[PDB]
């Protein structure tokens, strides 16, 4: 199950 | 052994013909078995192994809006990188992520980590403890300060320690029979002349799994690590992986030498002369 | 970041005219991602062709294979063709059966 990736 | 949940992520810009380039790529071990490509015909996350079968429809559909949901926020990313860097918008940028967690053989997390590169260079990187973050440079400080104010590294740890953990005991489970196999490789040796009296004696390892293998040449019993060719353990199309380490004998020469063969599916090395 | 491809093309199993076999072309250690990969069978293009196992070394250069499913035979060749910024002109690996 992947990440909900945070912006930079 | 140990056993790892590891997603590789790609946002490529490609300025002029239109929206870039979103992929999420992931893997159990050696074994690819999801994947997403904002190119498909239609972009949808969809199994890459057999055993991912077993995930209802309501796994996909989740899987689908989270990937979208990173692919809209790489997008921003990517004009967001300029700014730090000052860069023009006609030229092609490349974001990275790998993102993970190795558990041992009974289940237990043993690491978990997450790093980002930007145009081919390392940019920030969650450090061993779960809780901090290392900048390669001045943008990624920026980067930085806004994940510690949004208590970004909680967030990630929770995900680390917990979904990432748990779903990859899951996997191993309903693809055990996948996952926790052992192919034992089968050996040759190919013989090859070259100028100036000496020939190229070529130890061939082909059919194993898991990739990790050891090839070794040897005379007097002393392994030529030193004077060795060798490529990297590469997969062969089918789920197993093959690889090859050479050396250029004296013509005449050829039996002082034999290659060793120690992979988990050997209980005895394997020992080949030509 | 530029760096030129490695281009490994080699079959699963040691070749035997007749026998299905798998081809396949390993395009490693290149950056940018942008890269066109073409199998060819006699110097045409091979149109079903998959690819997978794309990933990153520690270095963040990209690794990704191209393979196709093929019947060796003694009179056919098999070459991976790719096109990649870093090269002016595209680089043909031949498949050597005698490897």
């Amino acid at each position: 199950r992947g990440y909900v990736y945070q912006g930079l | 052994g140990p056993h790892s949940l590891r997603y590789f992520v790609t946002a490529v810009s490609r300025p002029g013909l239109g929206e870039p380039r979103y992929m999420e790529v992931g893997y159990v071990d050696d074994t690819e078995f999801v994947r997403f490509d904002s190119d498909a015909e239609n972009p949808r996350y969809e199994p890459r192994a057999r055993w991912m079968e077993q995930e209802g429809p309501e796994y996909w559909e989740r899987e689908t809006q989270k990937a979208k949901g990173n692919e809209q926020s790489f997008r921003v990313d990517l004009r967001t990188l300029l700014g730090y860097y000052n860069q023009s918008k006609g030229g092609s940028h490349t974001i990275q992520v790998i993102s993970g967690c190795e558990v041992g053989s009974d289940g237990r997390l043993l690491r978990g980590y997450q790093q980002y590169a930007y145009d081919g260079c390392d940019y920030i990187a969650l450090n061993e403890d779960l809780k901090t973050w290392t900048a390669a440079d001045m943008a990624a400080l920026i980067t930085k300060h806004k994940w510690e104010q949004a208590g970004e590294a909680e967030r990630l740890r929770a995900y680390l320690e917990g979904t990432c953990v748990e779903w990859l005991r899951r996997y191993l489970k309903n693809g055990n029979a996948t996952l926790l196999r052992t192919d034992s490789p089968k050996a040759h040796v190919t013989h090859h002349s070259r100028p100036e009296d000496k020939v190229t004696l070529r130890c061939w390892a082909l059919g194993f799994y898991p990739a990790d293998i050891t090839l070794t040449w040897q005379l007097n019993g002393e392994e030529l690590i030193q004077d060795m060719e060798l490529v990297e353990t590469r997969p062969a199309g089918d789920g197993t992986f093959q690889k090859w380490a050479s050396v250029v004998v004296p013509l005449g020469k050829e039996q002082y030498y034999t290659c060793h063969v120690y992979h988990q599916g050997l209980p005895e090395p394997l020992t080949l002369r030509w | 970041i530029q760096k030129t491809p490695q281009i490994q093309v080699y079959s699963r199993h040691p070749p035997e005219n007749g026998k299905p076999n798998i081809l396949n072309c390993y395009v490693t250690q290149f950056h940018p991602p942008h890269i066109e990969i073409q199998m060819l069978k006699n110097g045409k293009k091979i149109p079903k062709v998959e690819m997978s196992d794309m990933s990153f070394s520690k270095d963040w250069s990209f690794y990704i294979l191209a393979h196709t499913e093929f019947t060796p035979t003694e009179t056919d060749t098999y070459a991976c063709r790719v096109k990649h910024d870093s090269m002016a002109e595209p680089k043909t690996v031949y498949w050597d059966r005698d490897m």
